[PDB]
């Protein structure tokens, strides 16, 4: 029972980190005065200005890059 | 090394009930003061670090003479 407590348990944890490492990577910071533009390459460059704010940005797709 | 955390997490002793909710609310009161200490922000005195709005852009009328202001993380 010990051991498929102990594999169980690793096996959240580990999910968990990858969910953490994902959460992070979907986050950026463009300073203000830095008016961001999401950088989708889904559908693109959005005349919705999407500046200043930390929006979710998807990994793979949307790389912040910092407009001033 | 992802291996490794999983060996690591799961070799925690399988304590009793107590210290499971202990560390619940220790990694509560953890992220409650991360929160806390970031809430202010990076403040020079000959720098009016204003309220930033982030719905309107700037507070054009929250003008920050001297004073505590605390900034709503990602906000």
């Amino acid at each position: 029972m010990a051991a498929k407590v102990f594999e169980s348990i690793g096996k959240f944890g580990l999910a968990l980190a990858v969910a953490g490492g994902v959460v992070n990577s979907a986050l950026y910071n463009v300073d203000a005065g830095h008016r961001a533009v999401i950088f989708d390459r889904f559908r693109g460059v959005q005349d919705i200005v999407v500046g200043e704010g930390t929006h979710f940005l998807i990994p793979w797709v949307q790389k912040p890059i910092i407009f001033d | 090394m992802a291996q490794n955390l999983k060996d690591l997490a799961g070799r925690l002793p399988a304590g009793p009930r107590g210290m499971g909710t202990a560390l619940k609310l220790l990694l509560g009161a953890g992220a409650v003061a991360y929160g806390v200490r970031e809430s202010v922000f990076t403040v020079e005195g000959g720098h009016r670090a204003i309220f930033f709005n982030r719905i309107g852009g700037v507070q054009q009328d929250t003008i920050l003479a001297e004073g505590l202001h605390f900034r709503i993380p990602w906000f």
